[PDB]
């Protein structure tokens, strides 16, 4: 997703991949990213792959997702 | 601006990469050779 | 005896200020930022060198770069 | 030095020194965001050290240094934000530093 | 023309590479690598 923050263009994604890393738990930790347009329209990179576990549990759909978006994570 | 990807990279290839029965997988020496690296870029960049 | 010694201290936080008033801080960078995408004019004037950064604010820590 | 030898032309525009502009308040927004942690007064120099981290998740360290007495004036003289540059930027958790 | 196959090196290194209860391999920094690489040849181009 896009999102205009700081008179900047972040841009964030997921990562679909499991990394099981307490070797008893399952979908433990999901690498996040981030990325920022500078106005030399050169990217820069805020988080850079960063394991963070799902919000939701499993399912496609939800009803309600926002980030904390400065370095944090809730819903 | 090709300093800081290097040292990006450098900073990722710390992290562990293998999992599942075999720790491990981080290049020890990846910081260093980054730094070298960014000097050389520097150098050349001077020069020019 | 031929050795010295440290104390570790863990876990220590952000720094604030300096002791006895002197802030570790620099003034608001996101105006700047405003105004970059603005004409220079509207940037290097003595209206954004007022409020956006101050007299004492000039010098100081980051008062190289102002 | 950056936006000295960016401009570095023979038949300038104000384009090129506009870009130069903008190069340099872009290199200074990252220097106005390092997060102060570490302090070290050093008596016999009469000198402040700091150690910064940049908000990043990769670490990124730099230092600077107040060449003074805290309260000889208002005024430390102060230095710009250097790198730190061997083996603390990797992708890791420290117990301290 | 020599662009183009080190982003897509790049790409196909973040695969994983070891199977068979030893998930990994996938090196983290490639894309890293590949854009300071990549950025080293358009200066060299531009210098050319």
């Amino acid at each position: 997703n896009l999102s205009w923050y700081r008179n900047r263009l972040y841009v964030d994604w997921l990562n679909k991949t499991a990394f099981k890393t307490d070797e008893g738990k399952g979908k433990s930790e999901y690498h996040y990213n981030a990325a920022y347009k500078n106005d030399n329209n050169a990217w820069n990179d805020n988080i850079s792959n960063m394991k963070i576990g799902l919000p939701w549990e499993q399912s496609k759909d939800i009803d309600e997702i926002p980030p904390i978006f400065i370095n944090q994570d809730n819903v | 601006a090709s300093v800081a990807p290097l040292m990006l990279a450098a900073a990722l290839d710390t992290a562990p990469n293998v999992f599942g029965l075999a720790d491990g997988g981080s290049h020890w020496g990846a910081v260093p050779y980054a730094t070298s690296a960014t000097l050389q870029i520097s150098a050349g960049l001077t020069e020019s | 005896g031929g050795n010295s010694f440290n104390r570790i201290t863990f876990d220590t936080n952000i720094i604030h200020e300096l002791d006895g008033d002197i802030s570790l801080l620099p003034p608001d960078s996101l105006p700047l930022v405003e105004k970059l995408q603005t004409s220079v004019d509207e940037l290097l004037s003595y209206s954004t060198q007022k409020d956006k950064i101050g007299l004492d604010a000039f010098s100081g820590s980051y008062g190289i770069y102002f | 030095n950056t936006f000295e030898q960016s401009i570095n032309n023979s038949r300038l525009t104000e384009k090129s020194v506009k870009s130069a502009l903008q190069s340099y308040l872009i290199s200074y927004e990252k220097l106005a965001q390092i997060d102060t942690i570490k302090e070290l007064y050093v008596e016999n120099i009469k000198t402040h050290f700091f150690l910064g981290k940049t908000r990043e998740s990769p670490c990124q360290y730099y230092w600077r240094s107040g060449e003074q007495l805290s309260n000889d004036s208002h005024h430390l003289r102060w230095s710009e934000w250097k790198k730190v540059e061997c083996n603390i930027n990797g992708t890791e958790e420290k117990f301290f530093i």
